[PDB]
Parts: C-alpha cells; sequence; structure tokens
C-alpha cells in the first residue's frame, strides 16, 4: 500500500524487479518515447501528486530547465528528497565533452552493468526505508537482481577482453554508448554526439567513414529508436555490414527482445560481442 | 528452439502433475517460456511465464496459488508444476518461446515458437 512513480521504462523495470507486486507503479515515459523530453499528462500530474516516492535518472537526462520532470514537480507542489529521488548517483560519471555546454553531464549510465547495479540499489534504498515492516522481500530481490546483473557484467567483460584490441569498436549513430565503452574495454565511434548537436551532416558521415577506412570492426550497429538511413550509408557507400540493432532509449514491450533491463542488456551484450567477434 | 511438451495426461481431482517443456533445437537460455492452455471450447489463457533472467510471472488469476514455473538450464527444460487440480483446469497445455525476453506476449498474440501441446484432464482415472 505505497504509491510509486518512475519517470521511465528502465526505472519501472528495476523497480518492478524489486517489489514483485508489493508497490503501486506508474511509469511516466512510455516505451519507445524519449525520457529526455515528454509532455506530462494530467494522469502523470495526479499520480505524482499522490506519490509517496518518485524516482528519476536525472544527470542531464530529465533534470534541467525545460525538462518535463522539473516542471512537473513544481506545478504539482513537490520537494526534493522527501517526495522525489534521483537515481543516477555514485556512478562512475561521464561529463559531457560539452564544447558549447562547458560543465554538464552524460545520462547514459545504464548502458553498462557496472553502473546498472547502482541504479537498482539506489531505487531499492529509498523504497525499503519507506515500506519498513512490509520490506521483508525487497532485500532478497535486490541481492538477486544485482547478482544476476553482476553475473552478466562479468560475462560481458570477459567476452570483450577475449576478442581483439584492434577490432573492438562500438559503431553507433548517436554516441550514447560512452558508458558501455568504459566498463567493457571497447571505445565507441559515432556519427553525432548526444542531444547538443545536429544529425547526419557530411562532416559527421565522412569522419566516421574515414575511421572505418582506417580501423576495422567486423560490423556496424544501430539503435532501437533511430532512423537507420545514416548508418545504412556509412555501411553501404563505404563499409562493412550492419549486424543487428541495439537498445538505448527504453525497454521493449513484453515478449520482444529487450523487454527488461536485464534483457535489453543481454541482447546488446550478446549481439555486440558477436558482431565484433565474427 | 524446436519444443516438445512431455509432462503428463489426465489426473484425479486434487492431483498434481508436472509438465515439461524441453528444447530439441538450440539453447533455451536466451528465451522466455510461457505455458498457455487452450480449453476444448474456451480461449487460450496464459498459465505462467519464466523469463531470460529466471524471473517468473503468473498471468491468470484462475490458476494462481496452484501453478509453478521453474527452470533447469542443464537440460534446456522448464517445468510447470500443477497442484490441487480441479476440472476447471482440463485443457491442452503447451509452451512457447520468445527471444531475449523476461515476459510473455498476450495469450491472444500469435505465438512464435509453440510445441505440440499436451492434453491434460481431471477425472475418476480408474474403473
Amino acid at each position: 500500500k505505497l504509491k510509486v512513480v518512475a519517470t521511465n521504462s528502465i526505472i519501472a523495470d528495476m523497480t518492478k524487479a524489486i517489489a514483485g507486486d508489493k508497490i503501486d507503479l506508474h511509469s511516466i515515459v512510455p516505451i519507445g518515447q524519449d525520457p529526455h523530453e515528454y509532455e506530462p499528462l494530467p494522469e502523470d500530474v495526479e499520480k505524482t501528486s499522490n506519490a509517496d516516492v518518485i524516482f528519476y535518472n536525472g544527470i542531464n537526462l530529465e533534470d534541467g530547465g525545460q525538462a518535463w520532470f522539473t516542471k512537473l514537480v513544481k506545478n504539482a507542489q513537490k520537494t526534493k528528497n522527501k517526495d522525489y529521488f534521483a537515481v543516477s548517483d555514485g556512478i562512475d560519471v561521464i561529463y559531457l565533452e560539452g564544447a558549447s555546454e562547458k560543465g554538464k553531464e552524460d545520462p547514459h549510465a545504464w548502458l553498462n552493468l557496472e553502473n546498472g547495479i547502482i541504479y537498482s540499489k539506489n531505487i531499492a534504498k529509498q523504497l525499503i526505508a519507506k515500506d519498513p515492516k512490509n520490506k521483508e522481500t525487497y532485500e532478497k530481490n535486490l541481492k538477486a537482481y544485482v547478482a544476476k546483473l553482476e553475473k552478466l557484467d562479468k560475462e560481458a567483460k570477459s567476452k570483450f577482453d577475449a576478442i581483439a584490441e584492434n577490432k573492438k569498436l562500438i559503431v553507433t549513430s548517436e554516441g550514447c554508448f560512452k558508458y558501455f565503452s568504459k566498463a567493457y574495454g571497447v571505445p565507441s565511434a559515432y556519427i553525432w554526439e548526444i542531444n547538443t548537436e545536429e544529425e547526419g551532416t557530411p562532416d559527421q558521415i565522412s569522419s566516421l567513414i574515414e575511421k572505418l577506412k582506417v580501423i576495422k570492426p567486423s560490423a556496424l550497429f544501430v539503435e532501437s529508436s533511430v532512423d537507420r538511413r545514416p548508418m545504412e550509408t556509412v555501411s553501404k557507400d563505404s563499409g562493412i555490414p550492419i549486424y543487428s540493432e541495439i537498445f538505448t532509449d527504453s525497454i521493449a514491450k513484453k515478449g520482444k527482445p529487450g523487454d527488461s533491463y536485464y534483457a535489453m542488456m543481454k541482447w546488446n551484450l550478446d549481439k555486440i560481442s558477436e558482431g565484433l567477434a565474427k | 528452439v524446436q519444443l516438445v511438451e512431455s509432462g503428463g495426461g489426465l489426473v484425479q481431482p486434487g492431483g498434481s502433475l508436472r509438465l515439461s517443456c524441453a528444447a530439441s533445437g538450440f539453447t533455451l537460455d536466451n528465451y522466455a517460456i510461457g505455458w498457455f492452455r487452450q480449453a476444448p471450447g474456451k480461449e487460450r489463457e496464459g498459465v505462467s511465464c519464466i523469463g531470460l533472467s529466471a524471473v517468473t510471472t503468473y498471468d491468470t488469476d484462475s490458476v494462481k496459488g496452484r501453478f509453478t514455473i521453474s527452470r533447469d538450464s542443464a537440460r534446456n527444460t522448464v517445468y510447470l508444476q500443477m497442484n490441487s487440480l480441479r476440472p476447471e483446469d482440463t485443457a491442452v497445455y503447451f509452451c512457447a518461446a520468445f527471444p531475449y525476453s523476461d515476459y510473455c506476449p498476450d495469450s491472444d498474440d500469435f505465438l512464435q515458437h509453440r510445441g505440440h501441446g499436451t492434453q491434460v484432464t481431471v477425472s475418476s482415472a480408474a474403473g
């Protein structure tokens, strides 16, 4: 008997994974939508107004001036760390290069399990304290969720270290896989940077093609929520084939590949490893 | 990735039988398995579902508290344990697989890889 609100599908999965069925969920940003910006509906205003706790990633995902989340917590009359809690904290954080930003953060910390664990522990920390005598199982579900993520994190690191220093490269469109690269020993290469930039211009396309002409991944990959035509040409006008799709923005719907945080990561980790290994 | 349901056929009311869904194709480690049942006269129901992460969910209230889904990856087999069976449960049970997933599609959905099911009924079971 506790009202909880998640700002997105990844948080909602990590939360459902901790409570099983004990707490009352709401996930504000739906599958396929970008938690980066979404206009809240009256339904989101009321479920946050009646919330006991609200969780969000922040770290320049949804915690700025025009960020939808910020407006929601004030026109709904709420306060920080009593009503709402940030999750992406304690993470081995990447500051956005930011030539035009000069001191802001990169939100994609869930693209590795090394930090994915932190998110699940932080969601649990501000849920257990808030549901004390009914806590019971939350501690177990956390140990298990983390144990599974950690198992996989360890499998992933090994799978990458065993391929090649000269083949390992994550070739993406939007360069959101920065976190992936640190945890797993493999740098990314992008057409464009995270949402500070424009997309698909010739000075981005030919820069990525030069790197492909110079170093040699066996495959290129595309994101779930993205227009594939740009990558399609860095592959076809000059390059190696596209092998699979990879998950970034959200959790897939049930039965589809990547329908849980663990699952979107199992998919990425297996498909990226195979694309470069082969 | 080529499934058979073994398990068992009919029992008496109050009985218990374990259904067993096993792969004769390729590695079921990366798949969610759901059991569904289709009655001789009613719609398919989700019975239970075990995911990639070995997380489990139960989809139909009519069977909750009785049915259990579990896995043993050594044999690529998931088991559905029935308990305290009643005539309301007589149906063809079958399993299906869904890739890189923790959760099953709706019972209404076209299912991707189902096996030929197992007819399970509940009755006198002797002269």
